[PDB]
């Protein structure tokens, strides 16, 4: 006989442990192997798809109406339209999309952010958007001014119906955390603002109110670090039927 | 130069001067069962032209208040031409599909379609424990239309369809949309009757607007069937 | 292209841009690709060489973690007046009835996967004599096999059935099922009916059915009660996985569907999914000093 | 350590670095281009 | 000492198990194997024996009785003869046969089956029947017209006695499944009819009745997967003189 | 011919047929072969490339799984009193006792294998005090040999006969006995009688002859009373088979012989063992819509 | 995996993959032919 | 059957081609237009939007 | 199987054991390493400072 | 003895013998000398 010893962690069940375990079907010959479309191998794949921001998450938005944000034309040169909260962990806009929801499987982020915006105006509206980014630190700019220090893209409405702004990764740290404290330095991304730059244009018989689409994707300099459970679900009963499965 | 597309299967051709580039779903195009694929060992038939040719489908009204609007692939074709036939009296099929989708409207108009082809799109009832039934779910030609296109009725998102294959028909920038599925099932034939591939799901997330005097914006939907086989030869269920 | 990545790209260093029709942030949504920009082309970027693994993304690694799939709890009595599991229970086996892996499954739309199983079982006195150290049989019951009606009926004779014998004191008990759909993939997501008539179940590929598990104390009834707690892990390896599809966001209702209600309010209310905020100019979480 | 008989016994595979995102991202039948409009 | 630590798993029983064990009896030599006829080493080799259809599974067919199939000459052309079901799984013909006994202790099934009829009217009888099989989807034909848009085989009575017909691998997944619940999409195969093709047509010497035997067999291409317990044995109590090699 | 087989056997195409002397659907029953039809003779065929394996059919895989073959209850007390198994059982050795593995085994004629022996032990408090860790004897008796008359008889001193020696909280006790048959296999079937008279047994080949299983337990009574349960499973490994048979329609009634009777009505009565349908015309479970 | 001195002691054969089912299903002295007629 | 869909734009024309669909190597101009050996068939326009 | 016995020390939590252990995050990627000022790899380095 | 995946999970690494205490000692611009005055 070989003479053995325990350890510490003998007989214990991780659930993310790795072992081979006895096969309960000998001889089992499975069903062969058939090429289908959209084979996923890794879910950075997913979240490089742009999603739907809810950015008008506003009571009086019904359904729908939470996907779009609806601009004027205004009489006031460089207004604010609308800002875009950037913390992933907590309930805004960017919570529900693709990159979003697999993000919150996960605890640690890096890397870029893409938004893209698509005008849906008539092909008759005309008018130009500037689109800035602030990096964290203080507070949400207010007037165009303030903004057009951060990063940003200016937006002329065209043939084109959508430009991008990118959210470049800019971190003290490799990662941010995915903390219910927003106003942590590990965690707050900054903001995004939108303002006119021009104005929104339009002649009579076109609708006088349009509206903007945004997106949002990660980048392929994106990674995703330690698996938690997404608290984007949960249940307090038994579903209906489950305990007909024991019947 | 990607704006102008011409489509030509069998005897029907169209063409569109207006388009978006246009997508093959998850990069794939339309194929025949492989012999190292099959399984049924009956010699299929392989109608082509009699059935590999754009079907178009009553169009639907774009109004203010339209919720969407989907059809079920094979069911809403099941009824239609050689194709039907051929469904009819066959256990088995398997086909992609080329999706061609219409709207245009004037300059002065503006509003964007979501149009999108989701595979295994199983739905769910609102607000009851009772699974949909079937004539919830088998609507043939006409189609049906979306309760809760916010959730795709299904509890899921309409934030996120975008994963599965789709363009837009943004009324300011394109006219039309296609979308070319390829066969997407898990066994490589299948009973047309009872189970649906793919939903085509149209669904306006800007509304419809002009200051225009209003006309009749249709939707229309053509759908061309390709490289189908089918297999099991008996009487019509019909 | 398909290639193997395994860690996040690099970024480049940019210069100024000035060129006549190079417009590399404008896009076309309507087309249905994601937008191209890089980086490089928004700002001017520095040189980045980027170390970060993309190892714990891989849907193995995703997905392949064990997950609780049924639980449940029994009498471990003299059962003769009885009305109830009567020191045995049969489970029809199922991935819909715990939400948190029932959720991360349901963002596919074709797996194929084996599947390891770890049982584990837990005992205590009914309302104290100390805990017995019982052995317990699992056996599974595939489609057509008879299922035992009674704790002593000769279905658990076993003869051709899988059986695993397990004591209470030894660690969880644990198997692998491999792969067995009649098709190559599992289907998640089924929009068919189960049968060639019009009655038959909506939403549940009949391919995909695995059978039942049916679990007894082999023991003899002791004079006191007991209650045993099953808990049943499932942990996919081996995977291979399809056509990713949007999260659910309403709570689940049932088993048998993807029926859906949502909260009273938001957030994953129906007509609400992302809680309020009071305009599109309001910033939440906003940092005053 | 696999000394069982069948394949499906087996420990995880979690070495399969291929990803083609583009399936999913840009399933256009005519590539988009950096150098150039979309449209 | 070696360091180890025990895994989940450890110590049960499983019955499928495949270890070594302890040889109770050390240095045993068993009997030299001799020579025996019928060596059988799959019970594929099994099944594609052709055995009977109890296709008169009537009452008032008693024992040996329900074997055969009593055919009469006609007055009325391309009359149904009879029909059989092809549930494997649910009481039918087909269950009691070496392709049915065999098959229920699986769950999954795949490949063709063959059927022959073999009949035994007088030297002096003639006919011809025709054989059909309806892949599945509707109701079971009940008229010649509608089952002669199956596979059928047209046969001829003569001097060969027998027809195969060919029930051919018509299924969508690689697999059909053993479920009691026959109308399901993974488990029904359809249906086999018999129609007079011309008519039963003997001298006054002759019997004016005769009788088909059919059988069934597995092909080659035939495969079994998923070992299950056989629902056709069971017991109550125990049996006789069980008790009594404890005494 | 004899041929290495491991998959199912490819369909090729085939096309029309109209050759005169040429009827491949025709056969001869009469001379006992079976059809040898093809399917690309009787229709016509595509090409396919099949893959499914046979694996799972082999005679080794169809048998070599553990079965019930005794189950014993004996009381565990102070037996000075009783009239019964005073805390120890003998047993004749048999496979005829458990339905399920005695119609498998009853397919074939004659086997030759290895039996894998697992005893498993269940122990509870007689109508609770915690249940004892107790030690248990089984031992082989072989033909001719003594067996123990009493729980403490020295017959247990077991010099030369096999026992093992298991305790109640170790994993069940597992050893394998040899293929022992005087013959080169076991004869499952057996039209013979035993003896050199006509008296002897019918039906059972004396060649087949294992022997008894003696089980004790090896403590002293306690001051209570217990229950013990021992379960006996056979697994056959390195199996050969010969001459496969009908499989058993009626229920079996004795251990002793094949004798028959049938259930009262079918399916599975000696008159019908098929369920009866209305006629031959009747299609049972017919799809209608 | 067997330490043991007598080779009985091992696991299970599952190798064996040889079939001749001609033996039960053709045990014709004149072995049938596809194109010709049985009798 | 044979069928061109036209969408309105710059380019202000569609062809639809008309196959030569018969039995016979020629058509007959025929007085009895019912004739098999003279019948065309039929063009229409529906709208498509 | 393999024939094995346990020693003495079987089962016991030795504090200054040197053992692998079972990794709770799998496939976890660390921060890369980055080059800090005062590293320090032995306490001998420490008392040498006066 | 090392079976996990994660390279993480190994035991201790008790073999790093190199030192620079100068860091710690004599973090001078111009080292010190021992046959000459430090200032
Ligand atoms: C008693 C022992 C010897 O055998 C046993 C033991 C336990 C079990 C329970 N297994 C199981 C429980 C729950 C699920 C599964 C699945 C499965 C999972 C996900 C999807 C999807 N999407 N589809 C199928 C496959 C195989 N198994 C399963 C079965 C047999
Ligand atoms: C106490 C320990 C050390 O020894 C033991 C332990 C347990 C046993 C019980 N064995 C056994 C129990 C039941 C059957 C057998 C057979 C057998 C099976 C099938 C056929 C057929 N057809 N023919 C023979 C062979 C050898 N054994 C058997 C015997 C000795």
């Amino acid at each position: 006989g070989v003479p053995t010893y325990l350890l510490p962690g003998s007989g214990q069940f991780l659930t993310t442990d790795d072992h081979s375990s006895a096969p309960a079907l000998p001889c089992f010959n499975p069903t062969p192997e058939m090429h289908i479309p959209g084979q996923v191998r890794n879910m950075l794949e997913v979240v490089q798809v742009e999603s739907m921001m809810e950015i008008n998450n506003t009571e009086s938005a019904v359904g729908m109406e939470r996907l779009k944000v609806d601009i004027s034309a205004l009489t006031d040169v460089d207004q604010l339209l609308f800002n875009i909260p950037l913390d992933i962990q907590l309930d805004g806009p960017l919570r529900n999309t693709l990159v979003g929801n697999i993000s919150r499987y996960y605890t640690h982020w890096s890397g870029s952010l893409e938004m893209t915006f698509m005008f849906c105006g008539s092909f008759m509206a005309a008018g130009k958007l500037i689109l800035c980014y602030t990096p964290p630190g203080g507070s949400c700019p207010t007037t165009r001014e303030t903004a057009m220090l951060g990063t940003h893209i200016v937006w002329d409405f065209g043939l084109q119906s959508s430009v991008t702004l990118i959210i470049p990764w800019i971190s003290g740290s490799h990662y941010r955390m995915f903390n219910n404290d927003a106003k942590s330095t590990n965690a707050n991304v900054g903001y995004v603002t939108c303002f006119m730059q021009t104005n929104l244009i339009v002649p009579s018989e076109s609708s006088d109110t349009c509206s903007l689409i945004g997106f949002i994707a990660a980048k392929d300099d994106f990674s995703l670090r330690l698996m938690r459970d997404s608290p984007d679900i949960g249940q307090l009963d038994h579903l209906h039927a489950a305990e007909a499965a024991y019947q | 130069s990607d704006r102008v597309l011409q489509l030509k299967l069998g005897n029907s051709a169209i063409v569109t001067q207006e388009a978006a580039n246009y997508c093959c779903a998850y990069g794939e195009w339309p194929n025949y069962l492989p012999d190292h694929e099959a399984v049924a060992i009956d010699k299929p038939t392989q109608p082509e032209t009699a059935t590999d040719r754009f079907y178009t489908l009553k169009s639907v009204k774009w109004e203010t208040g339209s919720t969407g609007w989907w059809w079920k692939l094979p069911d809403a074709l099941n009824n239609i031409g050689m194709f039907g036939q051929n469904v009819q009296h066959h256990y088995l099929y398997r086909s992609g599909f080329l999706i061609h989708v219409q709207c245009n409207a004037t300059k002065f108009h503006q509003g964007a379609l979501l149009v999108v082809a989701i595979p295994e799109h199983q739905r769910g009832a609102h607000n009851t424990n009772t699974s949909p039934g079937f004539d919830d779910i088998m609507k043939g030609e006409e189609g049906g239309t979306f309760n809760h296109p916010y959730v795709l009725d299904d509890g899921t998102s309409l934030a996120c369809a975008t994963i599965f294959p789709h363009q837009w028909i943004n009324l300011r920038t394109n006219n039309s949309a296609t979308i070319v599925l390829p066969w997407m099932n898990a066994a490589p034939m299948d009973f047309p009757l009872r189970h649906n591939q793919w939903t085509l799901a149209i669904i306006p997330v800007v509304p419809l607007g002009t200051r225009t005097t209003s006309s009749m914006v249709p939707i229309t939907v053509s759908i061309a069937p390709m490289c189908c086989e089918f297999n099991g030869l008996r009487h019509a269920i019909t | 292209i398909e290639s193997i990545i395994k860690t996040a790209t690099d970024t480049v260093k940019s210069e100024i841009n000035a060129e006549l029709g190079v417009v590399p942030s404008l896009n076309a949504v309507e087309t249905g690709a994601t937008s191209n920009t890089e980086p490089e082309e928004a700002i001017q970027t520095r040189t980045v060489i980027n170390q970060h693994g993309v190892s714990e993304t891989l849907v193995e690694n995703f997905l392949s973690r064990a997950a609780l799939v049924s639980k449940r709890s029994f009498e471990y009595k003299d059962h003769t007046s009885s009305t109830a599991d009567k020191n045995f229970f049969k489970w029809t086996i199922n991935t819909r009835s715990f939400v948190q892996l029932r959720r991360k499954l349901e963002l596919f739309t074709y797996l194929r996967f084996d599947a390891e199983i770890t049982i584990l079982t837990t005992v205590a006195v009914n309302g104290y004599v100390g805990l017995p150290d019982l052995t317990l049989q699992a056996m599974f019951v595939p489609t057509g096999a008879l299922t035992p009606e009674k704790q002593d009926s000769f279905h658990w004779q076993s003869g051709s059935n899988a059986s695993v014998f397990f004591k209470i004191s030894d660690p969880p008990a644990r198997i692998t099922i491999p792969f067995m759909c009649i098709n190559s993939a599992y289907s998640v997501f089924y929009d068919g009916f189960a049968g060639f008539e019009k009655n038959g179940l909506y939403g549940i590929n009949p391919a995909d059915t695995i059978g039942n598990l049916c679990v007894r104390i082999v023991n003899e009834h002791q004079p006191v009660g007991f209650t045993v707690t099953v808990r049943v892990y499932m942990k996919p390896k081996h995977i291979k996985a399809w056509a990713p599809r949007p999260p659910r966001t309403l709570p689940y209702m049932s088993i048998a569907n993807a029926n859906y209600k949502g909260k009273e309010r938001a957030p994953n209310a129906l007509s609400a999914i992302i809680g309020n905020r009071d305009s599109v100019k309001t910033m939440p979480h906003n940092i005053v000093n | 350590i696999n000394f069982y008989k069948d394949s499906y016994a087996a420990s995880a595979s979690k070495q399969d670095f291929s990803q083609d995102p583009s399936k999913f991202t840009e399933p256009v039948v005519e590539g988009l281009k950096a150098g150039a409009p979309v449209l």
